[PDB]
């Protein structure tokens, strides 16, 4: 159940987290979805480096970072903007690193409504 | 040449994964680095001892093959098996050349008439990419495949399917780090299956996609480029930043 409100140039951060994931060891990736729209890619971060990526409408406004104390991957949204509402799901793979290309992943998180005024 | 080795035999992720890396590392030692992703060398230039990159195959009945991919665009070129070589058509004199310094201690050689490109090894293999299975299983049937064919125990058909495997789960997978990924998953679940029109559109769009991102400006394409979602929704694609995770080689445009 989808789990869901933000003014904008407001914050918001959304956890990735799991019971049975050791996440330090997956591909974590972010994607959102306008109700009449597909699911978007939107930031993803490997297993095997630290490497982080970003799609370019989000550069500079969100952050994915892992928390390996509480074994949590999160996302920083800061900046935001109308145009940023959407669901917003995180997936995860040992395998797959996250991207456009594809939804097929072991591990999708609950979506959470984000919704800038 | 440098020569990376992998088996078939008790293949895992790790070792598919290690196997893929090494060969990247291997294409790119020359390679810069543009938005992000390294550029292969082009040919001008590029020394003849620089030129090739060696990957030695084997499997569970102990027989092995050695590919040659060339580190402009990380294809295979040819092969060896025993005392023969097989290479496939080069495109000019200057490849043609190039070739006369692989495998130099092989009695016998051979020069197909034939390009190794998609659609003509479909035509011999008398199958479409879209139904030629991949996985450890499809690899090790295709590395015996090579091996008898100079013994005379393998026909063209089944020699061209062979190369359309090999050169897909290696070359393929070299340039694109999500084929990559589907080849770990094969494995991991133990599993075999024909790729899917999304990695076979991805597979056609590499030239185009290096194109894009040289020429782009700061990441934004001069003009978008549509590719196929795997569940076959197509979707265009305006910036870089979309393919980083997607794409690990470039072949040279500037
Ligand atoms: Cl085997
Ligand atoms: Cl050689
Ligand atoms: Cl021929
Ligand atoms: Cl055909
Ligand atoms: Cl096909």
């Amino acid at each position: 159940l989808v789990e869901t409100l933000v003014q904008p140039g407001g914050s918001l951060r959304l956890s990735c987290a799991a019971s049975g994931l050791t996440l330090d060891y997956y591909n974590i990736g972010w994607f959102r979805q306008a109700p009449g729209k597909e699911r978007e890619w939107v930031s993803s971060i490997s297993s095997s480096d630290g490497r982080k990526y970003y799609v370019n409408s989000v550069k500079g406004r969100f952050t994915i970072s892992r928390d390996n104390a509480k074994n949590t991957v999160y996302l920083q949204m800061n900046s935001l903007k109308p145009e940023d509402t959407a669901v917003y799901y995180c997936a995860a793979d040992r395998d797959r690193l996250p991207s456009a290309i594809t939804y097929e992943y072991n591990y999708w998180g609950q979506g959470t409504q984000v919704t800038v005024s | 040449y440098p020569i990376i080795n992998f088996t078939t035999a008790g293949a895992t992720v790790q070792s598919y994964t290690n196997f893929i890396r090494a060969v990247r590392g291997r294409l790119t030692t020359g390679a810069d680095v543009r938005h992000e992703i390294p550029v292969l060398p082009n040919r001008v230039g590029l020394p003849i001892n620089q030129r090739f990159i060696l990957v030695e195959l084997s499997n569970h009945a102990e027989l092995s093959v050695t590919l040659a991919l060339d580190v402009t665009n990380a294809y295979v070129v040819g092969y060896r098996a025993g005392n023969s070589a097989y290479f496939f058509h080069p495109d000019n004199q200057e490849d043609a050349e190039a070739i006369t310094h692989l495998f130099t201690d092989v009695q016998n050689r051979y020069t197909f008439a034939f390009g190794g490109n998609y659609d003509r090894l479909e035509q011999l293999a008398g199958n479409l990419r879209e139904n030629i299975e991949l996985g450890n299983g499809p690899l090790e049937e295709a590395i015996s495949a090579l091996y008898y064919y100079s013994t005379g125990g393998t026909q063209l058909p089944t020699l061209a399917r062979s190369f359309i495997i090999c050169i897909q789960m290696i070359s393929e997978a070299a340039r694109f780090q999500y084929i990559e990924g589907e080849m770990r998953t094969r494995i991991r679940y133990n599993r075999r299956s024909a790729p899917d029109p999304s990695v076979i559109t991805l597979e056609n769009s590499w030239g185009r996609l290096s194109t894009a991102i040289q020429e782009s400006n700061q990441g934004a394409f001069a003009s978008p480029i549509q590719l196929q979602r795997r569940n076959g929704s197509k979707f265009s694609v305006y910036d870089v930043s979309i393919l980083i995770p997607i794409i690990a080689l470039m072949v040279y445009r500037c």
